[PDB]
């Protein structure tokens, strides 16, 4: 039976508009391993995105990060948007560079 | 080392 | 130090697939140095760490026939399971593996682990004392009977305290142990009342506490950065002006002792 995802997105560095960096999408606590993840720059797919290989914890629920290049601007605003069976429709995470 | 299993399920 | 090995191994089935996908995956002290996977151009054990590239032409070469064994053996199970369960065909299904070995300090065997999981719930699990199973489903009392009456438990019981331990022995050896301590700092958010956020970042292993205070708030789950170190931060809402009377600490295996940090 169905486990849902959880999920973050969050920079790999600290945050500077303007500098180059690396924004993750870690996806964790899901049943079954079968999923899609899409990284989104102002709800449009990026298309380059980076995945790991899949792994799972110890309490046999799969996880996996998702990763791409990116420039943080005041303005542009980044998503990951998460297809899984244990959820109806998709589940979207915004970026926020505080958190 | 990796494990080798014995009887199937 | 204590000391660890584990297989994690997957098989999926799906409707279409002819074969299920198999992956198996080594850890050692909880850190990936070898995968195989079936989907691969041409499926054998890879290295996943340079310290492994030691190793020669015929290590990969058993350990890649070890792992088509466990191809063929996670097939025939997943069939048999799916009787078991009365599950007809048109499904998808899963069956994980965990197995290896807790090493203490002294490097001597302290614990085996050998449990499965079928759709991603324990299914039957080897006990500590390394003889007896124990299996909760009805389902699994078929397998349960089947492995005491082949005598499955000896052979993994020597295999546990046998192979695993004297290979591990020799990977810690070839491996020559460290950790990254986090480093600390304290955002601060003016909201209605401001917001503290304590961070730690660049640590490893992953394991973390942090905490707010005199007596001891939102939280993230830790994260990897992807670069193999980890992330964590810690909140609290606080009145403006009184920010200094709350400190953060930090608690990390790589620390000579907690953090204590405050806004500055």
């Amino acid at each position: 039976i169905q486990k849902t995802p959880q999920i973050q997105v969050y920079s790999r560095h600290p945050p500077e508009n303007g500098k180059p960096n690396i924004l993750n999408c870690y996806v964790t606590q899901f049943h079954p391993p079968h999923i899609e993840i899409q990284m989104l720059k102002n709800g449009k797919k990026i298309p380059k995105v980076e995945m790991s290989d899949m792994s799972f914890s110890k309490d046999w629920s799969f996880y996996i990060l998702a990763h791409t290049e990116f420039t943080p601007t005041e303005t542009d605003t980044y998503a990951c948007r998460v297809k899984h069976d244990s959820m109806a429709e998709p589940k979207t995470v915004y970026w926020d560079r505080d958190m | 080392k990796a494990v080798s299993n014995f009887a199937t399920m | 130090g204590p000391h660890s090995m584990r297989y994690f191994e997957t098989a999926v089935s799906r409707p279409g697939l002819e074969e299920p996908r198999y992956i198996s995956v080594g850890y050692v002290d909880n850190k990936e140095f070898v995968r195989f996977d079936s989907d691969a151009e041409n499926p054998r054990y890879e290295p996943r760490a340079p310290w492994m590239e030691q190793e020669g032409p015929e290590y990969w070469e058993r350990e890649t026939q070890k792992a088509k064994g466990q191809e063929q053996w996670f097939r025939v199970s997943l069939r048999n399971l799916l009787g078991y369960y009365n599950q007809s065909a048109g499904g998808s299904h899963t069956l994980q593996q965990m197995s290896g070995c807790d090493l203490g300090s002294d490097w001597r065997l302290l614990r085996g682990y050998l449990q499965f999981a079928y759709e991603g719930r324990d299914y039957i699990a080897l006990n500590e004392d390394l003889k007896t199973w124990t299996a909760a489903d009805m389902a699994a009392q078929i397998t349960r009977r089947k492995w005491e009456q082949s005598g499955a438990a000896e052979h993994y019981k020597a295999y546990l305290e046998g192979e695993c331990v004297e290979w591990l022995h020799r990977y810690l050896k070839n491996g020559n142990l460290r950790t990254d301590s986090p480093k600390a700092h304290v955002t601060h958010h003016p909201r209605s009342e401001v917001t503290l956020r304590c961070w730690a970042l660049g640590f490893y292993p992953a394991d973390i506490t942090l905490t707010w205070q005199g007596e001891e708030m939102e939280l993230v789950e830790t994260r990897p950065a992807g670069d193999g170190t980890f992330q964590k931060w810690a909140s609290v809402v606080v009145p403006l002006g009184k920010e200094q009377n709350y400190t953060c600490r930090v608690y990390h295996e790589g620390l000579p002792e907690p953090l204590t940090l405050r806004w500055e």
